[PDB]
């Protein structure tokens, strides 16, 4: 899912 | 304090920080406010569960999608669970407390899956001595995902840079992460009076306008 670098 | 947060954005904002004839920007520099806490990673689940994120110290919290929170202490074992209402409790994994078998276990999947997928934000940074404070709430616009924490921090990561700010009103600072991951704390007051440069100056404005959608929420 989306998410942080 | 997000209402004093918006006073002192505004008093930079409003002083024209970059349409100075001079700009001195190292002279705002603050090494001693360099914050306490900030989010390192997160992940987002609130297709199904909420999101999940990791604070520098490397400790991690959920909100999940019922408005609870929970955090793991980075001892590995202690928690501490916050109802929607706000109502804390102290708690320990290896208490095994059944009513929250499923959000622990929820908690942990997120702790692995950013354990191994993601880069700790700030990894080149020491924080200075300080609870540890949970997410109250947070939300992303085309351009970035804002997160508020319960200690009065204001964290927003860019997304086409990579650029980040991390406000505190308790400080009345900003730390500013760059492009090279150069990191950068300054006092508001003084950015007032020695000024700073252009992005610096435009990122702040972008920050009054989301703490504006803060406060209107």
């Amino acid at each position: 899912p989306p998410h942080s670098t | 304090h997000l209402s004093d947060m918006l006073q002192q954005l505004h008093s930079v904002n409003a002083s024209k920080p970059s349409e100075r004839g001079l700009v001195r920007q190292e002279e705002a520099e603050d090494p001693a406010c360099i914050p306490i806490f900030w989010v390192s990673k997160w992940v987002d689940y609130s297709d199904k569960y909420g999101l999940g994120y990791q604070l520098c110290d490397n400790s991690v919290g959920v909100l999940f999608n019922d408005s609870t929170r929970l955090i793991l202490y980075n001892d590995g074992d202690s928690l501490q669970y916050i109802e929607r209402d706000g109502t804390e409790s102290y708690l320990t994994v290896s208490s095994h407390p059944n009513s929250l078998m499923k959000k622990i276990t929820l908690l942990k999947y997120f702790r692995n899956y950013m354990s191994e997928h993601l880069l700790k934000a700030g990894a080149n940074i020491t924080p200075r001595e300080g609870r540890l404070p949970y997410l109250r709430t947070w939300f992303r616009t085309r351009s970035a995902i804002i997160l508020h924490l319960s200690n009065g921090s204001v964290q927003i990561n860019f997304f086409q840079d990579h650029t980040k700010l991390i406000l505190c009103p308790l400080m009345a600072a900003v730390t500013y992460i760059d492009e090279k991951r150069d990191f950068r704390t300054y006092r508001l007051s003084l950015l007032e009076e020695y000024g700073c440069c252009k992005e610096l100056a435009s990122r702040l404005r972008y920050a009054r306008t989301m703490v504006d959608k803060l406060l209107s929420s």
